[PDB]
């Protein structure tokens, strides 16, 4: 099953809504983002090893590209990322809302009423 | 010495005889505790001096840690984390407390079974009954817990015990 398939108002192959443009976007310092350099530089090395080239010196201006096009394309992937987990957050709250009778508000007794059951370890 | 409070660590007021000779024969162990005054104790007792006049010229002090009072569990809701922590590590603490007086206790036995000598089946009877008294209580509390012991579970074995007391009590009055 789809759970956001078919989300209403929904455009077919947009990748990044209007409504995302709320959300705070992710820091060019964001760990994340510093992974996908990672990745990038990674790639760089093995293209250097896999075509017998020295592989930390060899093509620096490859290894920039590696690292800015990974770099590049993450910083989009986090956003639509956070986007999609902020809109299954807005839709769960709403719901909850819109429900009440499904999610009773339950008062809480303590643990001085509450009979929990003993376990000797013996 | 003033070093520890002596209520807490108790000793009876040292009856000592005042040596009487009968014999004119010289004592060795005079003269040996003569010369170990001598050559020993005087050398000891200097060094030990020049060090406490060292030790005065600077002086600093700490502080024994106050901790405040805190709800306990029976207080805590059933699922709020942040009153269970704080619970919890209150007990913990009790917990510790509790095994350092009856570590304390213990001592106050082991001192007096030395001390007594040969009468210590009946010169340590006070002892014996502190320590018995302590003793239960601390068994009653935390004995069976296990490990992965928690607050949680120590309400838990008192609450049973109480329905076991109660259980009786009732029994009891219906005779
Ligand atoms: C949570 C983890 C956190 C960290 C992650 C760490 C994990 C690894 C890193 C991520 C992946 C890295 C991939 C890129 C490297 C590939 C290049 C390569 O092959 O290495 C050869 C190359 C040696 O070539 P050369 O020195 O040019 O000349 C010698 C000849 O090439 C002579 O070479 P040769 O070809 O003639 O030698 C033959 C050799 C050639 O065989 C190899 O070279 C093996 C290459 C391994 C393939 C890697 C697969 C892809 C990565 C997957 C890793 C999985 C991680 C999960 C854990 C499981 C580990 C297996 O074949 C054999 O010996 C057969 C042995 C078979 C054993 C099987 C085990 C192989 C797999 C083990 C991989 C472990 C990591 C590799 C470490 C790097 C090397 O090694 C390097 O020099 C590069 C290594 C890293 C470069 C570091 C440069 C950074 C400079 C410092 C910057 C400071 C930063 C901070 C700044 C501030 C400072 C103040
Ligand atoms: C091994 C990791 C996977 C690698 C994948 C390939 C890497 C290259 C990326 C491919 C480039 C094209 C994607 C972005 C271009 C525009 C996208 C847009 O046009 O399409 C949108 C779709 O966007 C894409 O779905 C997002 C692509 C992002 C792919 C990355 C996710 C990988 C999973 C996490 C693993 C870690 C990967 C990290 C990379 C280093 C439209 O959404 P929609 O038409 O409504 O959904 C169609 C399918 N439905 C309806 C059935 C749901």
């Amino acid at each position: 099953m789809t759970m956001m398939s078919g989300r209403p108002g929904r455009v077919p192959l947009q990748f990044l809504p209007n409504e995302a443009r709320s959300l705070p976007p992710p820091k060019l310092t964001d760990p994340r983002l510093v992974y996908m350099g990672f990745l990038g530089y990674c790639s760089g090395l093995i293209d250097n090893a896999i075509r017998r080239r020295p592989v930390v010196s060899a093509g620096l201006h490859r290894q920039l590209l590696y690292v800015t096009s990974f770099v590049f394309f993450g910083y989009y992937l986090l956003k639509r990322q956070d986007y999609m987990y902020a809109l299954r957050d807005h839709d769960m709250f709403a719901y909850v809302k819109s429900h009440p009778e499904d999610f009773p508000e339950k008062d809480k007794k303590t643990y001085g009423e509450i009979l929990e059951e003993f376990h000797p370890v013996r | 010495p003033d070093s520890w409070d002596k209520d807490v660590y108790p000793e009876p007021p040292r009856r000592t005889p005042a040596p009487a000779p009968q014999t004119s024969l010289p004592n060795p162990v005079t003269y040996l505790t003569k010369i170990f005054d001598l050559l020993v104790d005087r050398p000891v007792t200097l060094a030990r001096e020049f060090i406490e006049q060292q030790h005065a010229k600077n002086r600093y002090y700490y502080y024994h840690r106050e901790f405040r009072r805190v709800p306990d569990i029976t207080e805590c809701e059933e699922k709020d984390i942040l009153c269970m922590f704080e619970a919890e590590m209150q007990w913990r603490r009790d917990y510790k407390v509790d095994q350092e007086i009856v570590n304390i206790i213990q001592e106050r036995l082991k001192a007096c079974q030395q001390r007594e000598g040969e009468s210590y089946r009946q010169n340590c009877a006070k002892e014996l009954e502190q320590f018995t008294q302590v003793s239960k209580a601390f068994q009653d509390r935390y004995s069976d817990l296990g490990a992965h012991y928690s607050a949680r579970k120590c309400l838990a074995k008192q609450k049973q015990r109480m329905l076991a007391e109660r259980k009786a009590a009732k029994e009891a009055a219906a005779a």
